[PDB]
């Protein structure tokens, strides 16, 4: 797939969830149309998912130290990937899979 | 023995391993030793009679024998073996060494 990613023939199958609607009162009388007044209804809940995966471990010879993804030394107003004054998450920047070094 | 200088006493390990918690990690260099002193334990001293003041004042020997000093870091780690230590480890201990000589001529 152009944005990356694991192209799979057989993806992980989606989830479709809805709430069963409920009706508000039917007439006195019957009639031929479906019921048009629900009930105002959501719900809520905890979700859990793990994915196990697979690391393919590294073994390389060269010599002088590689390239590693590391956090800023410098001070700063408020820490990168975590909560600023109102409570708000704020990832700064992209972060990038490729760091260590092979031989092509 | 069944040795002779026909073949070669040891083979050279550079490798170095990391295996569960354990490391171990081995090196090889070159060495050549020089003879000492003509053979001649002597004393050293250096009074505080001439220029030197009372801090400076030694004495003791100079032997001919000579020794193997490993006892920093860089030997044992390659810059990136060593990126592999610091990066990824709360601590790291010694467990034990081993030491060989080999192809003497």
């Amino acid at each position: 797939p152009l944005m990356g990613g694991f192209g799979l023939k057989h993806p992980p199958p989606q989830i479709l969830i809805k709430n069963t609607p409920v009706p508000a009162d039917p007439p006195t009388t019957f009639s031929q149309a479906k019921l048009a007044s629900f009930i105002t209804q959501y719900s809520t809940g905890q979700v859990s998912v793990e994915i196990e995966w697979e690391l393919q471990k590294e073994n390389s010879k060269r010599w002088n130290p590689e390239i590693q993804y590391t956090s800023n030394y410098y001070k700063s107003t408020n820490v990168d990937f975590a909560v600023n004054t109102e409570g708000t998450y704020s990832e700064p920047r992209p972060i990038g899979t490729r760091y260590l070094t092979r031989n092509l | 023995g069944a040795d002779g200088v026909g073949s070669s006493s040891g083979n050279w390990h550079c490798d170095s391993t990391w295996l569960g918690d354990r490391v171990i990690t081995t090196s090889t260099r070159t060495w050549a030793l020089p003879t000492y002193n003509n053979h001649l334990y002597k004393q050293i001293s250096n009074g505080t009679s001439g220029g030197s003041t009372n801090d400076n004042t030694y004495f003791g020997y100079s032997t001919p024998w000579g020794y193997f000093d490993f006892n920093r870091f860089h030997c044992h780690f390659s810059p990136r073996d060593w990126q592999r230590l610091i990066n990824n480890n709360w601590g790291f201990r010694p467990k034990r060494l081993n030491f060989k000589l080999f192809n003497i001529q």
